[PDB]
């Protein structure tokens, strides 16, 4: 096998068409979804066609080398995780990799960002823990475009589809680290965040406040 | 409807077996058509099938887990066993049985769930399980949030919590995974977000601690006068 | 060389399922009726063989449990494994594995025996200990005639075990089976022979140990 | 499973004989002993067979269904669970019920004790606990009593039946608990042995 696109990064209602291939035969395909700890919740049954217990807001195809997923009435939960399965070979019960839908139609909000303080703790403990924190954005999808004296050290990889926030927006980390000495040795950090626009940032001083 | 459930350790050492647990509830095994089968997710990561058993007891599995894996079930106790040997670190992943289900002759579909499972595969360390208050906060921040957060060397077991202030202050609310590394020699961080204001200066206290074990040693923020 | 281990969690929920796996020296050698096999004992109680296996796949199994139980390895992986049924906490015992070599396929030999596993079963979960220095407050012994240790509490199940400064101060110890904390909890001592007048001159260090946790912690005795 | 007798008691000068019964085959029993709480140890083999280089006290023997057992010179530390194991039918091998061993005639000797005081953590808790260990004792028997000023045992009786040691000599521990209001208000903080009626006491203070 199967493969998939990215994130399919649009609507509120406009109908977006999510694909997989794999198997072209439409042989028991179907569509899952994976959201904040959830059960892999259904999408899509049959020979690739809708479920009995499910609403209007989805209709997958048949189609042919699209195993084509339309939806409809879109909401910021729906920024969970989409997936493509199938009846192989027998006992092969082939499943998908991924794209996570981004909601672009809801209204939206800037990100809001922390960097880690040249802090009053770490400063005894001789640490840099140069790690960025991000909130209140939607879409719910982002990245980090790190500015620093090049020193790119304890980095990181994540999946952001379970941390929505309190209010509804969402939040998420970003990873470098380093000692204490390079608060001062090294001097032009800031955390710059795009969350498919914006591009917000926050620098440090040399020591916390 | 139907009913099933997730069960087991919540780790392992290096080298030892996956021993992990679900009954069918609701339905039976002797109904036709339908079947049980196993999903797993890494942390952060995507998911992945494993096995299944159908409504004649057929089994089958991955071909690229087949001398690792193995898939049992005891009658006198109508309950299915999944089975890994090799434990290594990365296989640490949530675990899911699941209900199978089909169309016409051989057109299969899965369709319910129990609770889920959490596991982390691992070395072990609790050595010394400390807790630094390494904090994303003070004036650093533009987020509505300067959140308070604490950071970890050694701990094996699992979940983590976090505390700070009985979280009287707080705006913009989330837990963040901050950092993480080394699977059960764990050093890791996690927050609450207090607002953007100054902090590092002012005499806060702590809990990140992992439920099985209700231990930490531990410092205050206030550890230099140079925070805000 | 010839040595034997055990290894498996260090608790099991009630009516969940136990595994368990076995390594050590003496690399698969096909010798003198060579096998490994898997033996329990209930709480104080006398000795059960469960089952072993030999020096190819041939492979044997209790008639009162059958079903209970299934035996196999990856021989590749280099460890003997047990898997079973679900559990009544009645199957709570110590457990071991152990090396076997009969002859020319008669005779007994189980000519070696792992350290074992405290297999423990209950329907509750596990908890971390508490642990305190004993020292008291007012003394009267002279020379290398005292002794001192630590108290530990609050933990659920066994083992927590103590060493004397990673061992490198071992002499004159007693220890004390544990005893169950009628909360439904556990608590131990362990104590060294120390100089009554030269604490401080030296330090002695309670190194504690609890597998279920895998909490390990230092603390000073003076 | 093997039928054996449950327990032994001789004189420490005299070489005990122990049995047990193949209930069938068992001219190929071996045999095995259980010191408590720890892993058992290998005796006798084949049949009469002396096993490589462990205590050589322990004797060579054999019947033909009574499978025998014996010590030459018995000795103090020899006080344990014994055990008959055997082959049987397609590899189902079976294990005796264990015969206990007492040594008779020796010393046992009167209780070493240590009394130690609750601890600062437990007082910020409003808890106390003191700690009484009992040791070197022989028979492996105890009681114990308290004086916490004229009151009973208190939230936890938590007594050990007695237990070995390294040495043939005995062991347990008790730990009277208390609130620590409780501990401030009382002044006698006493715990005391009657092991085989014998008086011995220990006692702390601040
Ligand atoms: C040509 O064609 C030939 C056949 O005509 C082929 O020969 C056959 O080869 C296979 C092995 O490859 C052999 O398999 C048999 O399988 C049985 C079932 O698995 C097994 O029975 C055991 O039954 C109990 C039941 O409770 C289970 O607990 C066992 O797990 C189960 N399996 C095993 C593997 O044990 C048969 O067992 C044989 O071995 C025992 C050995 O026990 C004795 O020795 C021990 C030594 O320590 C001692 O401790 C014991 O006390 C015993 O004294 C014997 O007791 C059995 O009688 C039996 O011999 C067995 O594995 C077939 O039996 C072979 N047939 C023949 C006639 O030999 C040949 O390979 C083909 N070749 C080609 C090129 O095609
Ligand atoms: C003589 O007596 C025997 C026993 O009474 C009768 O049945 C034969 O029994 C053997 C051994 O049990 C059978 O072998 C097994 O067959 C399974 C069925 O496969 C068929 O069905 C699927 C579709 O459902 C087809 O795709 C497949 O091509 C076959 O047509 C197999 O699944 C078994 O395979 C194992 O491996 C796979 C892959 O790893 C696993 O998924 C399986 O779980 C399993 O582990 C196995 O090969 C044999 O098929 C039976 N033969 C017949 C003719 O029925 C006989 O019927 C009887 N003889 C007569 C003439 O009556």
């Amino acid at each position: 096998a199967l493969t998939q696109p990215p994130s399919v990064s649009k609507s509120l209602e406009q109908s977006v068409t999510i694909s997989c291939t794999g198997t072209t035969t439409g042989n028991s395909v179907s569509w899952y979804q994976c959201h904040s700890g959830t059960a892999p919740r259904l999408l899509i049954y049959d020979v690739n066609k809708r479920p009995s217990g499910v609403s209007d807001r989805f209709s997958g195809s048949k189609s042919h080398n699209t195993a084509s997923l339309t939806i409809f009435g879109l909401q910021a939960e729906d920024e969970a995780d989409y997936y493509c399965g199938s009846y192989g070979s027998g006992g092969s019960l082939l499943f998908g990799g991924g794209t996570r839908l981004t909601v672009l139609g809801q209204p939206k909000a800037s990100p809001t960002v922390t960097l880690f303080p040249p802090s009053s703790e770490e400063l005894q403990a001789n640490k840099a823990t140069l790690v960025c924190l991000i909130s209140d954005f939607y879409p719910g999808v982002v990245k980090v475009a790190w500015k620093a004296d090049g020193s790119a050290v304890n980095a990181g990889v994540e999946t952001t589809t379970p941390s929505k926030q309190s209010n509804n927006k969402y939040a998420a980390s970003s990873y470098l680290s380093l000692t204490s000495d390079q608060w001062k040795s090294h001097k032009s950090y800031s955390c710059q965040v795009t969350h498919e626009g914006s591009t917000v940032e926050k620098t440090v001083a040399p020591a916390e406040c | 409807q139907v009913t099933l459930m997730e069960s087991g350790p919540a780790l392992v050492k290096v080298t030892q077996t996956l021993a992990v647990t679900c009954t069918f509830s609701g339905f039976s095994i002797r109904d036709s058509g339908k079947g049980v089968a196993w999903i797993r997710q890494p942390p952060g990561g995507a998911l992945e099938w494993l096995t299944s058993i159908y409504w004649d007891d057929t089994k089958y599995h991955d071909t690229s887990l087949k001398p690792r894996l193995t898939i049992f079930r005891d009658t006198s106790q109508t309950q299915v066993i999944l089975i890994l040997t090799n434990m290594a670190p990365l296989d640490t992943a949530t675990y899911y049985c699941g209900r199978i289900n089909n169309g016409g002759g051989w057109k299969d579909h899965i369709d319910f769930w129990g609770p889920g499972l959490l596991v982390t595969v691992s070395s072990a360390s609790t050595k010394g399980p400390s807790v630094f208050p390494l904090a994303p906060s003070s004036r650093s921040t533009s987020e509505s949030t300067a959140a308070l957060g604490c950071l970890v060397k050694d701990y094996f077991p699992e979940p983590v919590t976090v505390s700070w202030n009985s979280g009287s202050l707080t705006s913009g609310v989330h837990t963040f995974p901050a950092v993480l590394q080394s699977s059960g020699l764990y050093s890791l961080s996690s927050v609450v977000t207090v607002p953007s204001s100054s902090l590092g200066t002012q005499t806060y206290v702590c809990n990140v601690n992992h439920k099985p074990s209700n231990t930490k040693v531990d410092k205050r923020v206030e550890i230099k006068t140079c925070g805000g």
